[PDB]
């Protein structure tokens, strides 16, 4: 199917999360927080965007199944990079992988030796989740992403440098910040991120002359009541993320 | 410690296994299908789930055609007390290398083109998503029932996109049925490594037989060395940005040698427009598709060997 991993808002509702007593907004913030750890441990390994996106994804596909009281968001997300990293032809050695990992979480505590059964298991516990993220997605780990879409979408619509990487950056921000992934399709939310992208960079798309809208060359299945739905509810949460619209703001 | 929760990962046990051909014949316990099972993984692996896997594994969920064996899922096991990951197709009743060595199955020229077209069709369907076989032999090629032919071995399968020079697998194939390219060391390949393989596994429909069998890789150069010549610039321009080793002095004789066994003029061709030295010069899976010897009398026929 593809519509296996896609959900309703009260489907999300009733996630695994919820029925081991945790709430909606704390479950988001469960979720947010596995992405800057994902973001944060990918920078340090040098691995695409891509990569660290499509690691997200896994992560947020993962916790429809799990519940994070079962699973923590720390101990599945380097196993979600390992993966992805792997998946996306950027394989980390997983040695690699825990350094990284470790002076992210424990920044004080130096590293365990790598001998004592402490490492090793440490080790393990990662193989461990690996192994279970696959039988959790299905081995169904080829990701598409909104940023295909837009990357093609900007030049087709000839965006200048800021609107199309505005755009870009606007999609890298609804995988970290919403549960857009798991709802909406990859050109779906390509669209809101260059309608927010427009609206912010002040700079509406002109129309095509045939009569339809750049929207609808794109995705077929958007329309403006939708965009400017979704548009509001992912430019809330940048507004509540910290000085995260300062990245894109113009000082000029 | 567990998981005791996984909606599209299913335990193998609900196939039934019946004999090897780690690869078992298997049933499935309600609806009683047969299918293949194939086990994965090792103490040997040493850095997470192997990713060779991920690697096929991904590509089999890719392609999906006529001529292309079919993942159906992948199963895996319980908690160790078989064991690790199991990758299921639906099970292909007989190979072509058994029916070639097996004396009984004997195919008609109508029989033995529409093998072909489908393996060909195969081939162009592979490459057309950008993914190369790299491990061409008869006993890669299976059939059906209805005799539906399809490929198998998809472990040495990788993707390819060729952007600067790239840097390919050195080694792959069998030494058997590996092509000239690959014997001198080419890493900026593509797709008709394969198709060189197809006119060794279309000839062996009739030799029957493995038509080149070089133990040494010098060996195996000797041998295809006697077919196209003298390894040019002039057969093969620029030759000579790679590789003096031996048998540099020799004369063409691709058609003539084979000609007793197969008897077809359009047949002949067929298989000396695959088998060139230059992979610019060897024909593609269109071109070979689109060829007077599949439109010519008697035309391909389905498959009945019994
Ligand atoms: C080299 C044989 C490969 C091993 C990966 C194979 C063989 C069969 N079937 C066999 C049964 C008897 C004949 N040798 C063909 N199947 N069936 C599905 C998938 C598959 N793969």
């Amino acid at each position: 199917n593809n519509k296996r991993w896609y959900f309703t808002r009260e489907q999300l509702e009733n996630s695994p999360s919820r029925a081991f007593g945790v709430d909606p907004d704390k479950e988001l913030s469960y979720r947010q927080q596995a992405a800057n750890l994902l973001q944060d441990m990918g920078q340090r390994l040098n691995v695409s965007q891509l990569t660290i996106n499509t690691a997200i994804v896994y992560m947020h596909r993962f916790y429809m199944i799990q519940s994070f009281t079962r699973f923590p968001g720390n101990s599945v997300a380097p196993a979600a990079l390992f993966l992805a990293a792997k998946v996306e032809g950027q394989p980390k050695k997983l040695e690699h992988v825990i350094r990284v990992a470790h002076t992210c979480l424990h920044p004080q505590e130096s590293l365990p030796d790598t001998r004592s059964e402490a490492y090793l298991q440490q080790v393990q516990d990662l193989v461990i989740l690996e192994s279970i993220i696959l039988q959790t997605l299905g081995f169904e780990l080829t990701i598409d992403h909104p940023h295909t879409h837009v990357v093609k979408c900007t030049q087709l619509v000839r965006a200048s440098k800021d609107l199309a990487q505005t755009s870009y950056f606007m999609a890298t921000n609804s995988l970290h910040l919403t549960t857009f992934s798991l709802q909406y399709t990859p050109p779906v939310v390509a669209c809101v991120c260059i309608h927010l992208a427009c609206k912010w960079s002040n700079w509406e798309i002109p129309v095509s002359t045939d009569g339809k809208h750049w929207w609808e060359y794109v995705d077929a299945t958007v329309t403006l009541e939708l965009l400017d739905e979704l548009t509001h509810e992912l430019l809330q949460i940048l507004e509540k993320t910290p000085n995260r619209l300062k990245r894109i703001w113009n000082w000029r | 410690y567990d998981d005791n929760e996984c909606p599209f990962c299913d335990e193998v046990s609900k196939y039934e296994k019946l004999a090897k051909i780690e690869v078992f014949k298997a049933r499935h316990r309600k609806t009683g299908q047969r299918v293949a099972l194939k086990k994965v993984l090792m103490e040997n692996e040493k850095e997470g789930f192997p990713i060779t896997a991920l690697r096929e594994i991904k590509i089999l969920q890719l392609l999906k055609h006529e001529n292309v064996v079919n993942l159906i899922e992948i199963c895996r096991t319980k908690a160790s007390p078989k064991g690790s990951i199991y990758l299921v197709f639906d099970f292909c009743e007989h190979d072509l290398a058994g029916l070639l060595s097996n004396v009984l199955v004997k195919f008609t020229l109508s029989e033995i083109k529409r093998v072909m077209q489908m393996l060909l069709n195969g081939l162009f369907y592979i490459h057309r998503n950008k993914i190369l076989h790299r491990d061409m032999k008869a006993a890669n090629v299976l059939i059906t029932r209805d005799g539906v032919l399809k490929l198998a071995d998809f472990g040495l399968a990788r993707a390819f996109s060729l952007s600067q020079p790239n840097r390919y697998t050195n080694r792959v194939v069998t030494l058997w049925y590996r092509p000239p390219e690959l014997l001198l060391g080419e890493r900026d390949y593509g797709p008709p490594i394969d198709l060189w393989g197809a006119g060794c596994i279309m000839a062996e429909m009739w030799t029957r037989s493995p038509i080149m069998q070089g133990n040494t890789e010098q060996h195996q150069l000797a041998l295809i060395s006697q077919l196209c010549g003298s390894i040019t610039p002039e057969v093969w321009p620029n030759v000579d940005n790679y590789e003096l080793e031996l048998v540099k002095g020799q004369k063409r004789k691709v058609k003539d040698r084979l000609a007793a066994y197969v008897r077809d003029p359009y047949a002949l061709d067929l298989i000396d427009k695959l088998l060139v030295l230059d992979p610019a010069q060897r024909i593609d899976s269109e071109d070979a598709l689109e060829h007077d010897f599949f439109w010519s009398d008697p035309m391909p026929s389905d498959l009945k060997g019994m």
